[PDB]
């Protein structure tokens, strides 16, 4: 019944809508609008860099939804580079920040 | 005593150049000693020069290295290391065979912050890093602070040990110790690990004061133009 | 939402359960979610695991060709009833993909 | 020479209180030089020309070179229980895609309630 | 908490540090009843880098996630030849690292 | 609570109940250092009224409120002759059972 | 999990059969009040006998068949509900086996 | 993001430098009213010059260096605030560049 | 409210003058620690002399002038702050009079 206006996965906002029938009449058919955001309190500021401070402020301009990101995507891989000094050989190596989703 | 150390995955993975070493110790000092390498079919491979100097306590300390193909090692071909000394006319033969690979599995990495009671003492804080359930045993672990690697002597790493709950599984520990002031200055520490199963061969977890079991949840939820124009 | 396939037993002795097999995921579980809290407790899963109660009567066979995985449970009792789920990923709750119901007429 | 801006409006709230009919208005402004006409299609099927009544291009109140036009259409009141969305369209030479289909439905419009349900968790990182 | 999301098992770790000399003894029990010795593993005393001659050790125990959630407490006991009573205990449960307080601040607007 | 609104002292009690036989040993230590036996008192094994063939004791410790508001785990060790290894201990601090507190600050507009 | 669904008659006595586990000292036959989600212990190894059941119930343990039997003498309408039996310091967390009781008169 | 922090004198004229983007037809030099979180368009390619700025401002676009220049003739105390310039149909969503203005007299 | 701003010298002794009220039995000379909004009782009629001040202070009450006098023998840098005196069980909700102390050496 409910149509979907927004399915953003970066902000996990699901804007939907539905019109409910009145008490056996075509009048006062009140419309609805459901919004469901799921805030992550453990994610960092720069989601692709595990050194930036924690994410405190959350700004949601609903107009844009219907680029800084807040949450990860179950269908994608995030990677980075770290210096491994193994054998006295400082070496930048790629690292799967979000493993199990890079297979 | 004749000691043989096979090359580690991390060495072959990072340094790329790979070699296997046989060393002798607890042996009377005697020059003119030959170090050789033998496969299962009898073929000999080139042994490298630049033998290590003897130990100051009047005993041997030598290095012998050779290069064998990584695909050859993956083929599971048995190799033998031999050394010659006049004291023991019969050369000592030892095996450095690589047993291919048993079922591969990814290592779950959990990193935990210091205990609350420990911080009450306001002396020093210890951060741990519990790798878990990796088969086989080949995990290289290291620590860096805010993008700068730390000395290997500032932390201690365990060795793979069997897992009672999971047959054919191994786990390991690692702890780092720092002063309380450093932990209380939002400094950030991470525990990078390296294993064959890892898709990128390297993965990392990170914690700080704010993320390790925090006391308060400061939040600034703010939304605007809720009505807007949505289609 | 995803399908709500339902199965029955017609007296105990054997039962068979099938769920869709997702791609690019290594974990597969059949948690029962039969708890007052609601937190699903994984019964039989890959990555090596099993249920203290459900042992020797539970097995998993993944078939990538049919995009399905198969779990076979021998016999039947009063405890192993109610509902069951299926899914993937590394979060038993929030990672489900079906809601199957198990019942026996005995 | 500017892009012809277009808009659409739904029937009035007080209009849906006599139970006779309803009107939907598609406003076309700009399109310099004045070259537009509107065809009101529903479900991809054009409606009869006798229903929609386009009149003429008219200069904007302050018109350096701009113009505008208005076109309405008449429907039945009892048919709005399902909407059908009664699409509008415009055509002009100063358009990269020469079509700007515009359509609205009972569902589209002013929200009469805002059921926000935000949640806080420490496991939303993946946002499954 | 990351391990808990799997709804399979849980690992409590007991960390003994600073003692000298070696030969410490660690055992696990709940509600005063000793636990089976085939469910936990203990490391041997290992030298401490900065410390001149002090050692450390660590033991881990695996329990069902359900059991942790049920609310059961698990106590860890160490026996060394230097403690005045030669015995010590600690205790952890679900109510250990709960956030002490929330400070949310919604500022809903339409402009 | 009303004891602490005095700024002079506080008393911590260590109730022991349901043991048999008598001769239980209780002493108070702070962060691993046993405290002087003069700083605390102790009751004597007296019978449990509703529970027959049983005993219970008591022990209190006086302490300044200045230092109680800073930490000092203050564990209470008990030495009976029927424990699994003859010794047990418990501890409480200023934040033993503080619950969760919400501070919602809606700026609804 | 298992339910004895034990049945009896008004007056006389009825025996409740519950499993006797090992590595668990306190054994109780809690009554599921099911009021505010709280269960009140009827009898325990701590010699805790409820006042309403004082002098009418007993608990005998004998690890022969890993079973402990509890007998309820006399019977009243009040004695017609759920008496989950279990072990552990927290009564509510235990109560492994569930049973039901009624009156036939 | 970038701030020209352009400066000028009372009277005369001052030129505001803002980036001219591609795939965006409407180009505006909105004034950040910062009253109830609303920005009012001063000028646009759609042809709208605010009444207070009528006959004193102009907007010329030339994709030579990907720049469009806006000139403000005359000057008043009122002309001493923020004029975020941007593109797109929505005005309070663009504001690609922020700038500040003042008066020296 | 009133401040004696009493002054003294290192060593010797200094007398603190504070009002002796009626219908209030507990009389104290609290020291305003002003650390975490807390005041620690230095002396009281209930008999509590802080350890740091043990054997160096005394409190004598006489109804002759609704005044009670407290003497501090010896002196240390530590003895150079605020000693609000008051009555009642709650020490932080009394502090009838505020006073300051210092050292001259
Ligand atoms: C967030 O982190 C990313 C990654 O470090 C930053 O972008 C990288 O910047 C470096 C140079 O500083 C480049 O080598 C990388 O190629 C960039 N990453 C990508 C994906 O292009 C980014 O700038 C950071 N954001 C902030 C605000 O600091
Ligand atoms: C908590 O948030 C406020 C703003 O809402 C900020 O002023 C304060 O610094 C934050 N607390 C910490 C510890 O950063
Ligand atoms: C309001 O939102 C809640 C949460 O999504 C939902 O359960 C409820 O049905 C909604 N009410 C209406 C009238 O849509
Ligand atoms: C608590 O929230 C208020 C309101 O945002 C803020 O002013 C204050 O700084 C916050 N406290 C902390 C410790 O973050
Ligand atoms: C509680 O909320 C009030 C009002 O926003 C704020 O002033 C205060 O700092 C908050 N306390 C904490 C500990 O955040």
């Amino acid at each position: 019944e409910r149509i979907v206006l927004v399915d953003n996965k970066c902000k996990c906002a699901r804007i939907t809508s539905r019109i409910i029938r009145s008490s056996e009449d075509p009048n006062e058919d009140i419309v609805e609008r459901n919004i469901r955001i799921i805030v992550p309190l453990n994610n960092r500021e720069n989601i692709s860099d595990p050194t930036s401070p924690l994410r405190t402020r959350f700004v949601y301009h609903l107009s844009d939804l219907c680029e800084t990101c807040y949450t990860y995507d179950r269908n994608k891989c995030y990677t980075a580079v770290v210096p491994l000094v193994y054998g006295g050989e400082t070496k930048m190596v790629e690292t799967a920040l979000t493993p199990d989703a890079c297979y | 005593r004749v000691f043989a150390i096979p090359p580690s995955f991390a060495s072959i993975f990072l340094t790329k150049s790979t070699k296997l070493t046989c060393l002798v110790t607890d042996l009377t000092t005697y020059d003119s000693v030959t170090i050789s390498w033998t496969r299962q079919n009898g073929e000999a491979v080139k042994t490298h020069t630049n033998i290590s100097e003897s130990h100051p306590n009047a005993t041997f300390s030598a290095v012998g290295e050779a290069s064998i193909c990584e695909d050859d090692w993956n083929s599971g071909e048995r190799f033998t290391c031999t050394v010659t000394h006049t004291d023991l006319p019969s050369p000592l033969k030892q095996t450095i065979s690589r047993p291919k690979g048993v079922a591969l599995h990814r290592p779950d990495v959990y990193l935990l912050p210091p205990a609350r009671e420990q911080l009450n003492l306001r002396e020093s804080a210890t951060i741990t890093c519990l790798v878990t359930g990796f088969s086989p045993a080949d995990v290289f672990v290291q620590w860096m602070q805010r993008g700068q690697p730390l000395s290997p002597e500032k932390y201690v790493t365990s060795a793979p040990m069997p897992e009672p709950q999971a047959p054919g599984r191994y786990f390991a520990h690692s702890i780092l110790t720092v002063s309380e002031e450093e932990w209380n200055t939002g400094e950030t520490y991470t525990c990078v690990v390296a294993h064959e199963a890892l898709p990128n061969r390297v993965t990392e977890r990170t914690v700080d004061k704010s993320t390790g079991k925090p006391t308060l949840y400061n939040v600034s939820l703010v939304m605007s133009d809720t009505a807007g124009t949505c289609y | 939402i995803l399908p709500e396939v339902k199965v029955e037993g017609e007296l105990g002795g054997s039962v068979t359960i099938k769920c869709p097999l997702p791609e690019m995921h290594v974990r597969i579980y059949l948690c029962r979610e039969m708890a007052g809290s609601g937190t699903c407790g994984t019964v039989v899963s890959t990555t090596n695991f099993i249920k203290a109660e459900y042992k020797g009567r539970v097995t998993l066979k993944q078939y990538p060709r049919k995009n399905l995985f198969l779990v076979e449970v021998t016999q039947l009792t009063e405890s192993d009833s109610g509902v069951y789920a299926c899914g993937a990923g590394m979060n038993t709750d929030r990672g489900k993909t079906q809601k199957v119901t198990l019942n026996v007429h005995s």
